[PDB]
RNA sequence: UAUGGUACGCAAGUCUGAAACUUAAAGGAAUUGACGGAACAGCACACCAGAAGUGGAACCUGCGGCUUAAUUUGACUCAACAC
């Protein structure tokens, strides 16, 4: 029973791929294989958010708190665990661009 | 409180170069003489981080330069400062990365003819043209050899460009859009580049300025 | 810091809390320092559609429900 | 009366920056101001040094009781703002801040403190030596 | 695996490679259940806003122990125990 045709990564035409430590536990995963999600969060809580604009000494800047960029990459194992990812019936689990 | 700990402490304001405000910008602090250390030789090698806070009229919108200066000079309770680095806020530069083109990065060793050795470090995009929004299927990637060929062209024109020019021009250059706008016109042959940004700026070899050369970039308006 | 705002329910939107036992409402305001902004609140206890509220902040805006 | 060995000569329009270099850890918080070059330093609050718990060291509650320390400290060196450094433990190890991280940021301007650029340094390979890991993580 | 290798290897071992004996199953996909220290979604005074409280006391009345000649006996999570 060859339950995903990808078998999980995304890799063909090659026999190699360079494996990357998972964020969460750091488990050596396939690049192909890994979850990996980029993040554009805010460094603060928008109540915080309020606080400090107050506070800002220069007011030239406009939206001028930087952003946090992660690039977040899940072992499977987590990625499961952390329901960044999660399990869902046969038909479904081909579909590819999901989000909103 | 018992002896405040800076009760030895001495305080100086930061001046800046011929690009520059001559206005302080910052003040730092230092321990007094103590018959051996003498207060002014303890500050000789000393290294400040900043924006541009430091030109009044044009800052305000640059966040994303930062400029490393190192101070050759103190006089008078007051520390003055020559060139020492160039560089990108994580912001500026994470906000520029995207998927589906190439990242071209392009690195230069150059010298000026005020004595100088500098690494120059320049970053480039993929400029889509087609009209559609980048994604997984509107790929922009630029074939290698053009790469090797952006690289090849943009390396030489700053080679070019420091040989003829002191620290000071190219600094002032360097900060701002103008190489930017010449590297688009060199480069746009081979491919249609964006954001042209000058990542990093190393100061390699240094000369120590002679009295005069340090009155020359003091010089201010 | 005492600074008080009498706040009108014009719509009363989700249920919301881990119990489930606060309401989401939208808000008119009558101070006459801010008047007619509107704004969206949490509330706890039971309400209907046009009540007055005591809000002590009116930059507090309560995160909405999806 | 006061004697503040901070900086001579101020104004009331005046700006006096100081350098707050902030370490955010899942086991700690690290509240740090020095001057703009960075060498001098002025105050220095740890977590662990306003809880008695190991295991608070690094929550909200220590950041900003620490906060508040560094705040009144620089207050009397006569320092209305701070630039921002932050930092997670980063290298190889996680580059997510810890939990202090916000709670400290907000609580340095909570208590009337001006607040200057902000940038998240945070130490990032452009590759790495090998992760403290197993070559299978942490299992449990 | 045993054994034999004018097959290899410094070694680890690799390659070649049995039979006696024993056994009716082992095995493949898929269905329905049941289960899960997986994901999601319902419903109930389950929890939530509350109240009256038991648990603490004396006593009463059941269980269990323990004594007893005998302390008849069934019934132990809701779903035994003023049954
Ligand atoms: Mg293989
Ligand atoms: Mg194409
Ligand atoms: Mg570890
Ligand atoms: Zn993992």
């Amino acid at each position: 029973p060859v339950k995903r045709r990808n078998a999980g990564r995304s890799q063909k035409n090659r026999g190699h791929t360079r494996t990357v430590p998972c964020t969460n536990c750091g488990r050596q995963v396939a690049k192909d294989k890994a979850v990996k999600r980029y993040t554009v969060r805010d460094m603060v809580d928008p109540s915080s958010k309020r606080d400090i604009q107050q506070k800002l000494a220069f007011e030239n800047e406009k939206q001028g708190i930087p952003k946090l960029y992660v690039k977040l990459q899940y072992c499977i194992s987590c990625a499961i665990h952390s329901r960044v990812v999660r399990v869902r019936c046969a038909e479904d689990r081909r579909i590819r661009r999901p989000p909103i | 409180r018992t002896i405040d700990p800076l009760s030895r402490k001495e305080w100086y304001d930061f001046r800046a170069p011929i690009p520059f405000s001559s206005k302080s910008f910052g003040k730092t602090l230092v321990t007094k003489s103590s018959g051996n250390r003498i207060a002014s030789e303890e500050i000789k090698g000393r290294v400040v981080e900043s924006t541009l806070a430091d030109l009044k009229d044009n800052s305000n919108d640059k966040a994303w330069r930062k400029v490393k200066l190192v101070i050759d000079e103190v006089d008078g309770r007051n520390a003055k400062t020559s060139f020492y680095g160039l560089d990108i806020t994580r912001d500026r530069l994470c906000s520029m990365i995207r998927k589906w083109q190439t990242l071209i990065e392009a690195r230069v060793d150059c010298k000026t003819n005020d004595g100088y050795i500098i690494r120059v470090f320049t970053l480039a995009f993929t400029k889509k043209t087609s009209a559609g929004k980048q994604s997984s299927t509107s790929t922009c990637y630029a074939k290698s050899s053009q790469v090797r060929a952006i690289r090849r062209k943009i390396n030489t024109f700053i080679t070019n460009e420091a040989a003829k020019l002191g620290i000071a021009e190219f600094s002032k250059n360097l900060i701002g859009e103008d190489y930017t706008k010449k590297i688009e016109k060199e480069t746009k042959n081979i491919f249609p580049l964006q954001n042209i940004t000058i990542r990093k700026v190393k100061v390699l070899k240094r000369p120590k300025l002679d009295a005069t050369k340090i009155a020359e970039l003091y010089s201010h308006e | 810091t005492e600074e008080t705002t009498k706040a009108r329910i014009m719509d009363v939107l989700g249920k919301t809390g881990s119990r489930g036992g606060i309401t989401q409402v939208r808000v008119v305001l009558i101070s006459g320092k801010e008047e007619g902004r509107q704004l969206i609140r949490n509330v706890k206890g039971a309400c209907r559609v046009g009540d007055v509220l005591e809000l002590m902040e009116c930059e507090r805006e309560a995160r909405r429900l999806r | 009366e006061v004697i503040s060995y901070g900086p001579p000569n101020v104004g009331a329009n005046e700006n006096v920056f100081g350098v707050c270099h902030i370490m955010a850890t899942w086991n700690d918080t690290f509240i740090h101001v020095t001057d703009l070059s960075g060498r001098e330093t002025l105050v220095r609050v740890t977590g662990g040094m306003k809880v008695k718990a190991d295991r608070e060291e690094s929550s909200p509650y220590a950041a900003m009781q620490a906060a508040i320390d560094v705040v009144n400290r620089c207050k009397e060196l006569k320092i209305n703002a701070l630039h921002i450094k932050l930092r997670a433990k980063g290298g190889v190890e996680t580059k997510q801040p810890g939990p202090g991280a916000q709670s400290a940021l907000r609580a340095l301007a909570r208590s009337g403190m001006k607040i200057g650029r902000i940038e998240d340094v945070t130490p990032i390979p452009t590759d790495s030596t090998r992760r403290e890991g197993g070559r299978r993580g942490r299992r449990l």
